[PDB]
């Protein structure tokens, strides 16, 4: 897009932080308008300014819109968790539609560390059956929003059908993740034990099941 | 405010084309501009086109003007300050770079010099174009597992396995369990299906005293599954208190 903002900018709770959102005349400032859009991934977007610094109904006064001549600005202040998410703003006039920006994400420091909590499931009876086996390793409430995820079978690093989705953010404002194993049922029943290691910050977690008395 | 509802995610060969509606309450159709903006992968966020109700007045953007139609039905009235309405946009010649998130959006009469500013959206539709067959999944048990001991609770869930295309819905006891729910984005296996899943968080005791059933839709593939969670562990720490 020929309308550039800030691919990433941090501000920490309670403090403010401001996005730009600039480009060629075509696309602003001078007799273009500038919204901006929250638009979280995977979620439909929330108008947050409309031409230029007009709030949108309803919408918190700690988000104010300023242009100038060379470029638009969005700013946040009073931080809160829930505003670390994707920001884009618009270029519009009236017989031309939205040229969305590039995007922006926010990161809102200060913020408390949360360990993942982390649940292994071991393949059920009927995968088995038919016949699969998948061991599932549910990751949730972590923050900030990365892990990394390791398999072991038994006490060794295992590589071979390991799936592991990216990071993506809770109502809570913290973070889930999912990792999957996929065995034969052979595999799964010739070792004592499989374990995911979900490591955060440095720190490592392990949940371990057994095929031994299910 | 009022309601845009659009129809079903759908899964589509290349070259082929897609109708997609969106049905409209709460307010007065024939007044305000609707919207239709896309999201892929590939382009990010893309303003489409709106038509106006009332007139049948359009804009296109250049990129969608020679594959895109959209029009409108007549409204139906119902109060002095709402009706029923539907918007429909149509895109030609498919290809995989289609793939997205296909949204419709009631314009901002408050933005004076630009009504049709997209402000009120639906829930959006989700368009996939491949080659590949529909697949319905396979739903299987995530048996009970300890969370904590001393606090007497448990997850257990299901795993929504080996679908195509997204999406997949689900609920707990038809709706009625929507506590401690984790439902998660799914993985894009190698295969190229999808898998997901969901998990609950209840107390311990009430694994002897509460049936749990994961509602599985996967419209795409018209298949439903509702799996009664057996909850018989096979988690020591859990084996225990059993």
């Amino acid at each position: 897009s020929v309308l550039t903002q800030s691919a990433s900018v941090s501000g920490s709770l309670g403090q403010s932080v401001t996005i730009s959102c600039t480009g060629p005349n075509s696309v602003c400032c001078s007799h273009k308008s500038i919204s901006w859009y929250q638009w979280p991934p995977g979620r439909a977007p929330t108008l947050i300014i409309y031409e230029d610094n007009e709030r949108a109904p309803g919408i918190s006064p700690r988000f104010s819109g300023y242009k100038s001549y060379w470029s638009a600005y969005l700013t946040i202040s009073d931080l809160r968790p829930e505003d670390e998410t994707t920001y884009y703003c618009c270029s519009y006039t009236h017989n031309s539609g939205c040229v969305f920006g590039t995007g922006t994400k926010v990161s809102v420091l200060g913020q408390s560390k949360a360990n993942p909590s982390v649940t292994l499931f071991p393949p059920s009876s009927e995968e088995l059956q038919a016949n699969k086996a998948t061991l599932v390793c549910l990751i949730s409430d972590f923050y900030p929003g990365a892990v990394t995820v390791a398999w072991k079978a038994d006490s060794s690093p295992v590589k071979a059908g390991v799936e592991t989705t990216t990071p993506s953010k809770q109502s809570n404002n913290k973070y889930a993740a999912s990792s999957y194993l996929s065995l034969t049922p052979e595999q799964w029943k010739s070792h004592r034990s499989y374990s995911c290691q979900v490591t955060h910050e440095g720190s490592t977690v392990e949940k371990t099941v057994a095929p031994t008395e299910c | 405010q009022g309601q845009l509802v659009q129809s079903g995610a759908e899964l589509k060969k290349p070259g082929a084309s897609v109708k997609i509606s969106c049905k409209t309450s709460g307010y007065r159709f024939n007044f305000y501009h609707i919207n239709w903006i896309r999201q892929t992968a590939g382009r990010g966020p893309e303003w489409m086109g709106w038509i106006s109700p009332y007139s049948g007045d359009k804009n296109l953007a250049p990129a969608f003007q020679d594959r895109v139609i959209m029009t409108t039905d007549t409204e139906v009235p119902v109060t002095s300050f709402t009706s029923t309405g539907a918007a429909y946009m149509e895109i030609r010649n498919l290809k995989f770079d289609d793939t997205g998130t296909y949204f419709c959006a009631k314009g901002l009469l408050r933005d004076g010099s630009s009504t049709w500013l997209p402000y009120l959206w639906g829930q959006g539709t989700l368009l996939t174009v491949s080659s590949a067959s529909t697949k319905g999944p396979s739903v299987f048990p995530l048996a009970p597992s300890s969370k904590s001991t001393s606090g007497g609770t448990a997850a257990l869930g299901c795993l929504v396995k080996d679908y195509f295309p997204e999406p997949v819905t689900v609920s707990w006891n038809s709706g009625a369990l929507t506590s401690g729910v984790h439902t998660f984005p799914a993985v894009l296996q190698s295969s190229g299906l999808y898998s997901l899943s969901s998990v609950v968080t209840v107390p311990s005791s009430s694994l002897g005293t509460q049936t749990y059933i994961c509602n599985v839709n996967h419209k795409p593939s018209n298949t439903k599954v509702d799996k009664r969670v057996e909850p018989k562990s096979c988690d020591k720490g859990l084996e225990v208190l059993f």
